[PDB]
């Protein structure tokens, strides 16, 4: 999952 | 990964000029770049964006251009009003960075702080607290530094400030330091001294006194 | 395996604001309704919130409707509860629990629950401040005033009831590890008005309808 | 005339966490990509976090990044910032402020902006007891027995632990559960009942032991 | 607005026994009807849900019986680990309504405070701070009531309680009150007294002591 | 016509 919290893993750039 | 560097830190002028705040970009950002006006305590506000489109309601001499890496902001005829903080930033759809923001000040020439340091009240003292307070008064330009020794021994951690917006009548600052203690550390010692540095000084300036006299 | 975990207790002033939240392991809160109760300390406990699925509806206790509002992140797994217009009633530990069962109805019990987190609130929604005098001790002689443990901001300060506006400087408040306020006003006058002149400040702190006259003398 | 506002702000003891939550008037903030920024004590702007329209994308500064979670409710017009893991350096004014323009575009300046909230967190995790002697005296002791004990004030976090001379003294013990002060720090008391015949022959210590800043102290609970 | 009313509010019982908490509703709610356990300073745990159901884990001697406005939760042969507070509870689709809780607690005898009286210490006091603290100690059953006065003023807003757990030896608790006041303030007044009500004391107990002796 | 929480509760729907 995108997740923002422990670990940023957001993977998407704008 | 894009850093906004902006400058000068602080700007000294005069009512009627025509001043320029550089900004400048660690890359280019075309023209994805805004400035923003902040007063003391308040919300920032947007006055320019796209690089040089003004905001309605924002007066005309404010102008904005630059791209690319270099960026100005000009104000011509500066009114009392524009004295304030001025932040640029670089913003994209999802992030953005700001420069570290530029102090627009009422030029004066250097003055050197007036000091005075005060002893706990007996009142206070009586509730098991002990407040000392250093006032460094009508001062000019803006930084300074207080250094509190008790017993000639540097404090840490224990002592907060604040600084007054610049004066109506003679355009320095003042600011107040106060030295937090226990009533029972107090009475452990003697001197209490809060050390001033400025550049109106030729060196740092003491003043102290000793408990009980 | 199914956690939940509760973050943003705390102390407050009645009249204050605090936002709780609370994450999860080991499933999605997406398909559950989640809540929030609370353990009052007589002992018993207080449904306080619900928020359905895709967050359409939201329900409250009649203690706290008007007051707090719930919210769900499905995408990141959290939900909050904002509480404002805090009471004293409002002291209690929060948990954040789920609505679900091995297969999901339309009415399941509370079957995972936080282990809560403790929400404080104080009696007190402000606090007058105590005034103490700066005494003064050539030609230019400093005096004033401190303004030591209040709340909420802010107060003013003026000089002999006004008259003395030249040489003033009250300084911005600070806030202490206590969580209380403390300001300092300051004058600055000829060393030769001292025992001549009298100086009095005017403290008002308009959120606890508190005035306080402060002779400053020297000595 | 748009308006926002920041709700949550305080006093925080590093490590801790805190929530911010931002309301607003006069607009819908479904359309917006919503941030936060803050200001440090320094004065200059700091951008903390963004989140998308549709909470698809958030992105954080990445001083930040790990600890915070910026969330949305566009149903009922709320913004997030969930702050975890706190540090002296996130001592600021926070604002919520969005994305926007007289019409939306790809990419928009911050057009309104909160007040702000202050959010100060201190360098002290911890903070030790004062310990108080609850002396034996004759408002204390009534036939046979005598209580006494120490009040320990305070501390932070909790717990604290308290042994009677060492482990030597554990009848008619009883230490009290915490309770949180209006000032938001703990305090407690541990007493024990003993027998009055024995006040000046026999010393009492109450041992306390705080681990959260590992400090102990040992104080000697005497007549009058 | 379904009122959610438990019975007993406290129940007393012996390792061994078999109990019954009754919850009846003001209005008939079919089976929607859940029961929890929950230990001081740890999460409810659901044990029965529509009114009968027993979660998988939960062991037999827990039962649950009922329907429209009257349910029953009976333990079988009560051991240790059971006592603890039971919550029944209302539970609709975005709302729910709990009982006041029942605390099933050690059977014993009743048994009046000892109750002693604590002026402050002079090394707070010193400090600025005035703690005064009054301890009841082993008594049962835990409802007392405490009351300070200040020169035969009652006080209200300025103390603290604390309650202890059954004491695993002889099932009493104890309890400590503290007030509080600023050195100044407590400067201002002569006698301090705590008084005492409970069930086994014949009347109220008052410890008192004179500021300064 | 916007059901909202605070600072008045305005959802109008009855769960069946
Ligand atoms: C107001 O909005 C309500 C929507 O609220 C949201 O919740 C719905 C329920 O979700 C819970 O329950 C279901 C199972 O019941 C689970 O799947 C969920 O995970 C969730 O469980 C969690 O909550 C419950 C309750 O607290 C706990 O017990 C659980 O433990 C767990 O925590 C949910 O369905 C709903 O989503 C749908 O609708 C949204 C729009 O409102 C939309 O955003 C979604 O995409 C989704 O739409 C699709 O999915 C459904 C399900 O297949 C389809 O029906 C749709 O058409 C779409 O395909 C929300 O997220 C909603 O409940 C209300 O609707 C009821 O009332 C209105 C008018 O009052 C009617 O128009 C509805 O038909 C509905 O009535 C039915 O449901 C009630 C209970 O669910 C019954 O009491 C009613 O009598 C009726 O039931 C009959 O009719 C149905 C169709 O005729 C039939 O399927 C049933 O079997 C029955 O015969 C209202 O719109
Ligand atoms: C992954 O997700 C992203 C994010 O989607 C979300 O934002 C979309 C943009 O919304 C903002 O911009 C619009 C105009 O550009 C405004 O109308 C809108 O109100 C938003 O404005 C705010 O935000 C901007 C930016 O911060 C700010 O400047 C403003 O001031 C406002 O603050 C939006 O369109 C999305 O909504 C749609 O999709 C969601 C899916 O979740 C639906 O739920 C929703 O109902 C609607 O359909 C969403 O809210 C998204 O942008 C991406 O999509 C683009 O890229 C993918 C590939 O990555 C393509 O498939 C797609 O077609 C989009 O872009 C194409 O065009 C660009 C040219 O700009 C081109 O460069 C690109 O390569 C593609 O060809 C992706 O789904």
């Amino acid at each position: 999952i995108x997740r923002s919290i422990p670990w940023y893993t957001y993977r998407w750039l704008p | 990964a894009v850093v906004m560097t902006q400058s000068p830190s602080t700007l000294s002028a005069s009512v009627g000029d025509t001043i320029t705040i550089t900004c400048r970009a660690s890359q280019s950002i075309e023209t994805w770049l805004a400035w923003y006006q902040q007063k003391p305590g308040k919300a920032p506000k947007l006055l320019i964006y796209k690089a040089s489109t003004l905001k309605t309601g924002v007066p005309s001499r404010f102008s904005g251009s630059g791209s690319g890496t270099e960026f100005t902001l000009t104000i011509s005829g500066l009114q009392f009003d524009d004295f304030a903080t001025y932040h640029c930033q670089h913003y994209a759809g999802y992030s953005a960075t700001f420069g570290q923001g530029t102090r627009v000040e009422i030029k004066r020439t250097v003055a050197a702080p007036s000091v005075f340091i005060f002893p706990p009240s007996d009142e206070q003292l009586k509730s098991g607290t002990a407040s000392v307070v250093c006032l460094l008064n009508n001062f000019y330009p803006r930084e300074a530094k207080v250094q509190w020794k008790v017993d000639n021994a540097l404090q840490s951690g224990n002592s907060q400030e604040s600084v007054t917006e610049q004066d109506s009548k003679d355009s320095t600052y003042s600011l107040s330091s106060t030295l937090t203690l226990s009533k029972a550390d107090y009475e452990k010692h003697k001197v209490y001294a809060c050390e001033v540095t400025h550049q109106g000084l030729s060196s740092p300036v003491t003043k102290s006194f000793n408990r009980g006299e | 395996e199914v956690q939940l975990v509760e973050s943003g207790g705390g102390l407050v002033k009645a009249g204050g604001s605090l936002i709780l939240s609370c994450g999860v392991s080991n499933f999605r809160i997406s398909a559950h309704t989640m809540n929030w109760v609370r353990r009052v300390p007589g002992g018993g406990l207080e449904w306080v919130a619900s928020i359905s699925t895709s967050s359409t509806y939201r329900d409250y206790a009649d203690a706290v409707k008007g007051r707090f509002t719930v919210s769900r992140d499905d995408l990141e797994d959290f939900v909050y509860l904002q509480m404002h217009k805090m009471r004293v009633e409002d002291t209690a530990i929060y948990y954040c629990a789920r609505k679900g069962s091995d297969r999901l109805s339309d009415n399941d019990p509370f079957d995972a629950w936080g282990p809560g987190t403790v929400v404080t609130v104080s009696p007190a929604s402000t606090k007058g401040p105590s005034v103490f005098p700066l005494a003064p001790s050539g030609g230019t002689a400093a005096l004033g005033c401190l303004v030591k443990d209040y709340f909420p901001e802010p107060v003013t300060v003026s000089w002999n009831s006004g008259a003395l506006t030249s040489g003033v400087h009250t300084f911005p408040a600070v806030l202490q590890s206590s969580g209380l306020y403390s300001l300092s006003s300051v004058v600055t006058v000829p060393s030769s008005s001292l025992g001549t002149q009298t100086y009095i400040c005017n403290v008002n702190h308009k959120p606890s309808n508190t005035k306080v006259d402060k002779k400053v003398e020297p000595k």
